[PDB]
Protein backbone atom coordinates (compact mmCIF):
# COMPACT_ATOMS: atom_id res chain seq x y z
CA UNK A 1 0.00 0.00 0.00
CA UNK A 2 0.92 3.69 -0.05
CA UNK A 3 3.16 4.37 2.94
CA UNK A 4 6.29 6.14 4.18
CA UNK A 5 8.55 4.19 6.54
CA UNK A 6 11.11 6.15 8.57
CA UNK A 7 14.26 4.96 10.31
CA UNK A 8 14.47 4.11 13.99
CA UNK A 9 15.02 6.16 17.12
CA UNK A 10 18.20 8.22 17.48
CA UNK A 11 20.16 9.22 20.59
CA UNK A 12 22.74 11.99 20.15
CA UNK A 13 24.99 14.27 22.19
CA UNK A 14 24.80 18.08 21.99
CA UNK A 15 26.78 19.30 19.00
CA UNK A 16 26.40 16.09 16.98
CA UNK A 17 24.48 15.53 13.74
CA UNK A 18 21.64 13.14 12.93
CA UNK A 19 20.31 11.81 9.61
CA UNK A 20 16.77 10.42 9.43
CA UNK A 21 15.51 8.57 6.35
CA UNK A 22 12.02 8.19 4.87
CA UNK A 23 11.49 5.31 2.43
CA UNK A 24 8.52 5.59 0.07
CA UNK A 25 6.65 2.71 -1.56
CA UNK A 26 3.40 2.01 -3.37
CA UNK A 27 3.37 5.06 -5.66
CA UNK A 28 5.41 6.94 -8.26
CA UNK A 29 8.19 8.50 -6.18
CA UNK A 30 9.22 11.35 -8.50
CA UNK A 31 5.64 12.66 -8.89
CA UNK A 32 5.42 14.26 -5.43
CA UNK A 33 7.17 16.45 -2.87
CA UNK A 34 8.09 15.51 0.70
CA UNK A 35 7.98 17.68 3.82
CA UNK A 36 9.93 17.28 7.05
CA UNK A 37 8.04 18.35 10.18
CA UNK A 38 9.03 18.09 13.84
CA UNK A 39 7.10 18.18 17.10
CA UNK A 40 8.62 18.70 20.54
CA UNK A 41 6.95 16.74 23.38
CA UNK A 42 3.63 18.40 24.15
CA UNK A 43 4.26 21.13 21.56
CA UNK A 44 2.96 22.02 18.11
CA UNK A 45 3.97 20.92 14.63
CA UNK A 46 6.80 22.95 13.10
CA UNK A 47 7.67 23.03 9.41
CA UNK A 48 11.36 22.46 8.65
CA UNK A 49 11.42 22.27 4.85
CA UNK A 50 10.57 20.16 1.85
CA UNK A 51 12.09 18.73 -1.32
CA UNK A 52 10.85 17.83 -4.79
CA UNK A 53 11.44 14.09 -5.09
CA UNK A 54 12.15 14.53 -8.80
CA UNK A 55 14.56 17.42 -9.38
CA UNK A 56 15.72 17.58 -5.75
CA UNK A 57 15.16 21.32 -5.32
CA UNK A 58 14.60 22.31 -1.69
CA UNK A 59 13.34 25.14 0.49
CA UNK A 60 14.07 25.21 4.22
CA UNK A 61 12.43 27.04 7.10
CA UNK A 62 14.08 30.32 8.08
CA UNK A 63 14.69 28.94 11.58
CA UNK A 64 16.54 25.83 10.31
CA UNK A 65 18.16 27.21 7.12
CA UNK A 66 21.63 27.12 8.68
CA UNK A 67 21.46 23.58 10.12
CA UNK A 68 19.17 21.31 8.03
CA UNK A 69 19.95 19.48 4.79
CA UNK A 70 17.18 17.61 2.95
CA UNK A 71 18.21 15.19 0.19
CA UNK A 72 16.64 12.36 -1.79
CA UNK A 73 17.76 9.12 -3.45
CA UNK A 74 15.45 8.20 -6.32
CA UNK A 75 17.10 4.80 -6.85
CA UNK A 76 16.05 3.91 -3.29
CA UNK A 77 12.87 6.08 -3.29
CA UNK A 78 14.06 7.51 0.02
CA UNK A 79 14.24 11.05 1.39
CA UNK A 80 16.72 12.13 4.06
CA UNK A 81 16.91 14.94 6.62
CA UNK A 82 20.15 15.92 8.36
CA UNK A 83 20.17 18.30 11.33
CA UNK A 84 23.60 19.52 12.48
CA UNK A 85 24.91 21.07 15.70
CA UNK A 86 22.16 19.46 17.75
CA UNK A 87 21.09 21.00 21.06
CA UNK A 88 18.78 20.08 23.92
CA UNK A 89 15.70 21.71 22.41
CA UNK A 90 16.11 19.71 19.17
CA UNK A 91 14.67 16.74 21.11
CA UNK A 92 11.45 16.04 19.21
CA UNK A 93 9.56 13.61 17.00
CA UNK A 94 10.43 14.08 13.32
CA UNK A 95 7.93 13.31 10.55
CA UNK A 96 8.14 13.03 6.77
CA UNK A 97 5.00 13.80 4.78
CA UNK A 98 4.13 13.56 1.09
CA UNK A 99 2.67 16.49 -0.85
CA UNK A 100 1.93 17.52 -4.43
CA UNK A 101 4.41 18.49 -7.13
CA UNK A 102 3.65 20.44 -10.31
CA UNK A 103 6.22 20.76 -13.10
CA UNK A 104 6.53 23.47 -15.76
CA UNK A 105 4.15 21.85 -18.25
CA UNK A 106 1.60 21.43 -15.43
CA UNK A 107 -2.50 25.83 -16.17
CA UNK A 108 -3.62 23.05 -13.82
CA UNK A 109 -5.49 23.83 -10.62
CA UNK A 110 -2.71 23.64 -8.04
CA UNK A 111 -3.76 22.11 -4.72
CA UNK A 112 -1.63 20.94 -1.80
CA UNK A 113 -1.95 18.92 1.37
CA UNK A 114 0.21 16.52 3.40
CA UNK A 115 -1.82 13.44 2.52
CA UNK A 116 0.58 10.64 3.59
CA UNK A 117 2.74 10.70 6.72
CA UNK A 118 5.51 8.53 8.07
CA UNK A 119 5.24 6.93 11.48
CA UNK A 120 7.71 9.41 12.96
CA UNK A 121 11.22 9.19 14.38
CA UNK A 122 12.17 10.22 17.91
CA UNK A 123 15.45 12.13 18.26
CA UNK A 124 16.82 12.58 21.78
CA UNK A 125 19.62 15.08 22.43
CA UNK A 126 21.26 14.76 25.84
CA UNK A 127 24.72 14.95 27.39
CA UNK A 128 24.05 11.67 29.22
CA UNK A 129 25.99 8.49 28.44
CA UNK A 130 24.86 4.89 28.08
CA UNK A 131 24.36 3.22 31.46
CA UNK A 132 22.87 -0.12 32.45
CA UNK A 133 20.06 -0.16 34.99
CA UNK A 134 20.12 -1.03 38.67
CA UNK A 135 17.14 -3.29 39.38
CA UNK A 136 15.65 -3.35 42.87
CA UNK A 137 12.86 -5.64 44.10
CA UNK A 138 9.60 -4.19 45.41
CA UNK A 139 8.46 -6.71 48.00
CA UNK A 140 4.72 -7.12 48.78
CA UNK A 141 -6.47 -12.34 48.97
CA UNK A 142 -4.38 -10.36 46.50
CA UNK A 143 -0.91 -8.83 46.78
CA UNK A 144 1.21 -6.52 44.64
CA UNK A 145 4.95 -6.91 44.02
CA UNK A 146 7.27 -5.54 41.37
CA UNK A 147 10.69 -4.29 40.37
CA UNK A 148 12.27 -0.85 40.19
CA UNK A 149 14.43 -0.25 37.10
CA UNK A 150 16.52 2.73 38.18
CA UNK A 151 19.13 4.99 36.54
CA UNK A 152 19.53 3.81 32.96
CA UNK A 153 20.18 5.50 29.62
CA UNK A 154 19.01 5.54 26.98
CA UNK A 155 15.56 4.19 26.21
CA UNK A 156 14.14 1.60 25.82
CA UNK A 157 13.75 -1.06 28.52
CA UNK A 158 11.62 -4.20 28.17
CA UNK A 159 10.18 -6.05 31.17
CA UNK A 160 8.57 -9.49 31.44
CA UNK A 161 7.75 -11.75 34.39
CA UNK A 162 8.81 -15.40 34.75
CA UNK A 163 10.27 -15.30 31.22
CA UNK A 164 6.90 -14.32 29.76
CA UNK A 165 4.97 -17.21 31.33
CA UNK A 166 3.21 -14.69 33.62
CA UNK A 167 1.04 -11.99 32.02
CA UNK A 168 -2.02 -11.78 34.30
CA UNK A 169 -1.98 -8.77 36.60
CA UNK A 170 1.23 -7.43 35.05
CA UNK A 171 1.46 -3.66 34.54
CA UNK A 172 4.67 -1.98 33.38
CA UNK A 173 4.75 1.81 33.54
CA UNK A 174 6.44 4.29 31.18
CA UNK A 175 9.74 5.65 32.40
CA UNK A 176 10.35 8.97 34.14
CA UNK A 177 13.17 11.28 33.06
CA UNK A 178 15.11 12.37 36.12
CA UNK A 179 16.91 15.68 36.62
CA UNK A 180 20.16 13.70 36.28
CA UNK A 181 19.34 12.86 32.65
CA UNK A 182 18.77 9.19 33.51
CA UNK A 183 15.55 7.20 33.20
CA UNK A 184 13.67 5.08 35.73
CA UNK A 185 10.62 2.85 35.39
CA UNK A 186 8.79 0.24 37.45
CA UNK A 187 6.78 -2.89 36.69
CA UNK A 188 4.02 -4.39 38.82
CA UNK A 189 2.35 -7.78 39.02
CA UNK A 190 -0.66 -8.56 41.21
CA UNK A 191 -0.57 -12.17 42.43
CA UNK A 192 -2.64 -14.28 44.84
CA UNK A 193 -1.48 -13.96 48.43
CA UNK A 194 -1.76 -17.75 48.73
CA UNK A 195 1.15 -18.15 46.29
CA UNK A 196 3.74 -15.90 47.95
CA UNK A 197 5.50 -18.85 49.59
CA UNK A 198 5.03 -21.44 46.85
CA UNK A 199 5.52 -19.63 43.52
CA UNK A 200 8.73 -17.86 42.53
CA UNK A 201 8.36 -14.45 40.88
CA UNK A 202 11.17 -13.07 38.71
CA UNK A 203 11.10 -9.90 36.60
CA UNK A 204 13.24 -10.01 33.45
CA UNK A 205 14.62 -6.55 32.64
CA UNK A 206 16.37 -6.17 29.27
CA UNK A 207 18.33 -3.04 28.33
CA UNK A 208 19.88 -3.80 24.94
CA UNK A 209 21.64 -0.38 24.60
CA UNK A 210 24.04 -1.60 27.32
CA UNK A 211 23.71 -5.33 26.45
CA UNK A 212 22.49 -5.95 30.02
CA UNK A 213 19.70 -8.30 31.10
CA UNK A 214 18.70 -8.73 34.75
CA UNK A 215 16.36 -11.41 36.10
CA UNK A 216 15.56 -10.12 39.60
CA UNK A 217 13.84 -12.49 42.02
CA UNK A 218 11.23 -10.64 44.10
CA UNK A 219 10.78 -12.25 47.52
CA UNK A 220 8.46 -11.51 50.45
CA UNK A 221 10.00 -9.28 53.10
CA UNK B 1 5.92 33.27 13.74
CA UNK B 2 3.00 30.84 13.63
CA UNK B 3 -0.76 30.96 13.04
CA UNK B 4 -2.92 31.73 16.07
CA UNK B 5 -5.34 29.00 17.18
CA UNK B 6 -7.36 28.74 20.40
CA UNK B 7 -5.61 26.57 22.95
CA UNK B 8 -8.61 24.35 23.76
CA UNK B 9 -12.22 23.79 22.70
CA UNK B 10 -14.86 21.64 24.39
CA UNK B 11 -18.15 20.10 23.31
CA UNK B 12 -20.55 17.28 24.13
CA UNK B 13 -21.60 14.44 21.79
CA UNK B 14 -23.91 15.61 19.01
CA UNK B 15 -22.79 19.23 19.43
CA UNK B 16 -20.98 21.17 16.72
CA UNK B 17 -17.81 23.19 17.36
CA UNK B 18 -15.55 25.49 15.35
CA UNK B 19 -11.78 25.96 15.60
CA UNK B 20 -10.30 29.28 14.49
CA UNK B 21 -6.95 29.78 12.75
CA UNK B 22 -5.96 33.44 12.38
CA UNK B 23 -3.13 34.33 10.01
CA UNK B 24 -1.95 37.48 8.21
CA UNK B 25 -2.24 39.10 4.78
CA UNK B 26 0.78 37.02 3.69
CA UNK B 27 -0.61 33.50 4.20
CA UNK B 28 -4.25 32.68 5.01
CA UNK B 29 -5.60 35.90 3.50
CA UNK B 30 -4.04 35.41 0.05
CA UNK B 31 -3.71 31.69 -0.66
CA UNK B 32 -6.25 28.87 -0.75
CA UNK B 33 -3.45 26.47 0.29
CA UNK B 34 -4.95 25.99 3.76
CA UNK B 35 -5.04 22.54 5.35
CA UNK B 36 -6.27 21.01 8.61
CA UNK B 37 -4.74 18.03 10.40
CA UNK B 38 -5.98 15.77 13.19
CA UNK B 39 -3.43 14.18 15.53
CA UNK B 40 -4.10 11.67 18.27
CA UNK B 41 -1.50 11.55 21.07
CA UNK B 42 1.58 9.62 19.97
CA UNK B 43 0.40 9.13 16.37
CA UNK B 44 1.14 10.81 13.07
CA UNK B 45 -1.13 13.66 11.92
CA UNK B 46 -3.92 12.97 9.44
CA UNK B 47 -5.13 15.26 6.66
CA UNK B 48 -8.78 16.19 7.24
CA UNK B 49 -9.30 19.29 5.06
CA UNK B 50 -7.26 20.68 2.17
CA UNK B 51 -7.73 23.64 -0.19
CA UNK B 52 -9.78 25.45 2.48
CA UNK B 53 -12.88 23.27 2.16
CA UNK B 54 -12.10 19.96 0.40
CA UNK B 55 -12.01 16.54 2.09
CA UNK B 56 -9.83 13.57 1.12
CA UNK B 57 -11.42 10.23 0.33
CA UNK B 58 -13.19 8.61 3.27
CA UNK B 59 -13.20 11.69 5.51
CA UNK B 60 -16.65 12.18 7.03
CA UNK B 61 -18.74 15.14 5.89
CA UNK B 62 -19.01 16.11 9.57
CA UNK B 63 -15.71 17.95 9.02
CA UNK B 64 -15.95 21.19 7.03
CA UNK B 65 -13.65 24.11 6.37
CA UNK B 66 -14.12 27.76 5.45
CA UNK B 67 -12.16 31.00 5.19
CA UNK B 68 -13.10 34.64 5.77
CA UNK B 69 -10.37 37.24 5.42
CA UNK B 70 -7.32 36.20 7.44
CA UNK B 71 -9.11 33.55 9.55
CA UNK B 72 -9.64 29.96 8.47
CA UNK B 73 -12.13 27.85 10.42
CA UNK B 74 -12.71 24.11 10.86
CA UNK B 75 -16.20 22.95 11.86
CA UNK B 76 -16.94 19.48 13.27
CA UNK B 77 -20.61 18.49 13.24
CA UNK B 78 -22.12 15.62 15.21
CA UNK B 79 -19.23 15.52 17.67
CA UNK B 80 -18.16 12.03 18.71
CA UNK B 81 -15.75 10.72 21.33
CA UNK B 82 -13.28 9.62 18.64
CA UNK B 83 -12.90 13.27 17.57
CA UNK B 84 -10.89 14.02 20.74
CA UNK B 85 -7.47 14.99 19.35
CA UNK B 86 -5.16 17.89 18.61
CA UNK B 87 -6.09 19.82 15.48
CA UNK B 88 -3.57 21.87 13.51
CA UNK B 89 -4.03 24.32 10.66
CA UNK B 90 -1.33 24.91 8.05
CA UNK B 91 -1.05 27.61 5.40
CA UNK B 92 1.19 28.51 2.49
CA UNK B 93 3.42 31.44 3.42
CA UNK B 94 4.90 32.35 0.03
CA UNK B 95 8.39 31.70 -1.35
CA UNK B 96 7.84 27.92 -1.16
CA UNK B 97 7.45 28.05 2.64
CA UNK B 98 4.76 26.72 4.96
CA UNK B 99 3.65 27.63 8.48
CA UNK B 100 1.71 25.66 11.09
CA UNK B 101 -0.75 26.89 13.68
CA UNK B 102 -0.28 26.68 17.43
CA UNK B 103 -2.67 23.76 17.77
CA UNK B 104 -6.04 23.27 19.46
CA UNK B 105 -6.98 20.45 21.84
CA UNK B 106 -10.57 19.26 21.40
CA UNK B 107 -12.20 17.62 24.43
CA UNK B 108 -15.50 15.72 24.22
CA UNK B 109 -17.51 16.00 27.42
CA UNK B 110 -19.99 13.56 28.93
CA UNK B 111 -17.52 10.68 28.98
CA UNK B 112 -17.53 8.32 31.99
CA UNK B 113 -14.82 9.13 34.51
CA UNK B 114 -12.73 6.60 36.44
CA UNK B 115 -10.95 7.15 39.74
CA UNK B 116 -7.24 6.23 39.89
CA UNK B 117 -5.85 3.15 41.60
CA UNK B 118 -2.69 3.89 43.58
CA UNK B 119 0.08 1.54 44.72
CA UNK B 120 2.96 2.91 46.80
CA UNK B 121 6.16 0.99 47.56
CA UNK B 122 8.73 1.93 50.22
CA UNK B 123 12.47 1.85 49.49
CA UNK B 124 13.82 -1.67 49.18
CA UNK B 125 16.42 -2.84 51.68
CA UNK B 126 18.86 -3.49 48.82
CA UNK B 127 18.58 0.15 47.73
CA UNK B 128 18.92 1.36 51.33
CA UNK B 129 22.05 -0.77 51.66
CA UNK B 130 23.30 1.10 48.58
CA UNK B 131 22.82 4.35 50.56
CA UNK B 132 19.86 5.46 48.42
CA UNK B 133 16.10 5.59 48.86
CA UNK B 134 13.26 5.90 46.35
CA UNK B 135 9.51 5.91 46.96
CA UNK B 136 7.56 4.80 43.88
CA UNK B 137 3.92 5.87 43.44
CA UNK B 138 2.10 4.04 40.64
CA UNK B 139 -1.24 5.29 39.31
CA UNK B 140 -3.47 3.38 36.90
CA UNK B 141 -6.96 2.97 35.44
CA UNK B 142 -8.07 6.61 35.56
CA UNK B 143 -9.90 8.70 32.97
CA UNK B 144 -9.56 11.40 31.78
CA UNK B 145 -5.77 11.38 31.61
CA UNK B 146 -4.93 14.17 34.05
CA UNK B 147 -3.66 13.76 37.62
CA UNK B 148 -1.66 15.88 40.05
CA UNK B 149 0.68 14.22 42.55
CA UNK B 150 1.71 15.68 45.91
CA UNK B 151 4.04 14.07 48.46
CA UNK B 152 4.09 14.57 52.22
CA UNK B 153 6.52 13.68 55.01
CA UNK B 154 4.34 12.97 58.05
CA UNK B 155 2.07 15.93 57.30
CA UNK B 156 4.44 18.52 55.76
CA UNK B 157 4.63 18.97 51.98
CA UNK B 158 7.83 17.95 50.20
CA UNK B 159 8.70 19.14 46.69
CA UNK B 160 12.44 18.46 46.40
CA UNK B 161 13.16 15.17 44.65
CA UNK B 162 9.73 14.57 43.07
CA UNK B 163 9.63 13.27 39.49
CA UNK B 164 6.26 12.56 37.87
CA UNK B 165 5.50 11.19 34.41
CA UNK B 166 2.88 12.44 32.01
CA UNK B 167 -0.24 10.25 31.78
CA UNK B 168 -0.19 7.56 29.12
CA UNK B 169 -2.97 5.40 27.69
CA UNK B 170 -3.29 1.76 28.75
CA UNK B 171 -4.48 -1.14 26.60
CA UNK B 172 -8.04 -0.23 27.57
CA UNK B 173 -9.33 3.35 27.44
CA UNK B 174 -7.79 4.26 30.78
CA UNK B 175 -4.60 6.13 31.65
CA UNK B 176 -1.58 5.39 33.82
CA UNK B 177 1.19 7.44 35.42
CA UNK B 178 3.85 7.20 38.11
CA UNK B 179 5.67 9.49 40.53
CA UNK B 180 9.03 9.07 42.27
CA UNK B 181 10.35 10.69 45.45
CA UNK B 182 14.14 10.49 45.80
CA UNK B 183 15.52 11.00 49.30
CA UNK B 184 18.41 10.00 51.52
CA UNK B 185 18.18 6.98 53.86
CA UNK B 186 18.35 9.28 56.90
CA UNK B 187 15.36 11.29 55.66
CA UNK B 188 13.45 8.04 55.14
CA UNK B 189 14.18 6.79 58.66
CA UNK B 190 13.74 10.28 60.16
CA UNK B 191 9.98 10.62 59.68
CA UNK B 192 7.20 8.36 60.92
CA UNK B 193 5.54 8.07 57.49
CA UNK B 194 5.44 9.26 53.89
CA UNK B 195 2.35 9.67 51.73
CA UNK B 196 1.69 10.00 48.00
CA UNK B 197 -1.49 11.99 47.28
CA UNK B 198 -3.02 11.64 43.81
CA UNK B 199 -5.70 14.20 42.89
CA UNK B 200 -8.05 13.47 39.98
CA UNK B 201 -11.12 15.58 39.12
CA UNK B 202 -11.14 17.28 42.52
CA UNK B 203 -10.94 14.04 44.53
CA UNK B 204 -7.80 12.58 46.08
CA UNK B 205 -6.47 9.07 46.72
CA UNK B 206 -3.73 8.75 49.35
CA UNK B 207 -1.46 5.84 50.25
CA UNK B 208 1.02 5.75 53.14
CA UNK B 209 4.24 3.87 53.88
CA UNK B 210 6.39 3.77 57.02
CA UNK B 211 9.89 2.42 57.82
CA UNK C 1 -3.60 28.80 -5.94
CA UNK C 2 -0.03 29.34 -7.16
CA UNK C 3 2.62 26.72 -7.79
CA UNK C 4 4.54 26.45 -4.52
CA UNK C 5 7.21 23.81 -5.21
CA UNK C 6 10.80 25.01 -4.71
CA UNK C 7 13.20 25.85 -7.53
CA UNK C 8 16.96 25.97 -8.08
Amino acid sequence: QVQLVQSGAEVKKPGASVKVSCRASGYTFTNYAMHWVRQAPGQRLEWMGWINAGNGYTKYSQKFQDRVTITRDTSATTAYMELSSLRSEDTAMYYCARDSFYDILSPVYHYYGMDVWGQGTTVTVSSASTKGPSVFPLAPGTAALGCLVKDYFPEPVTVSWNSGALTSGVHTFPAVLQSSGLYSLSSVVTVPSSSLGTQTYICNVNHKPSNTKVDKKVEPK
Amino acid sequence: SALTQPDSVSGSPGQSITISCTGTSNDVGIYNHVSWYQQHPGKAPKLMIYDVNKRPSGISNRFSGSKSGDTASLTISGLQAEDEADYYCCSYAGSSAWVFGGGTKLTVLGQPKAAPSVTLFPPSSEELQANKATLVCLISDFYPGAVTVAWKADSSPVKAGVETTTPSKQSNNKYAASSYLSLTPEQWKSHRSYSCQVTHEGSTVEKTVAP
Amino acid sequence: NPNANPNA
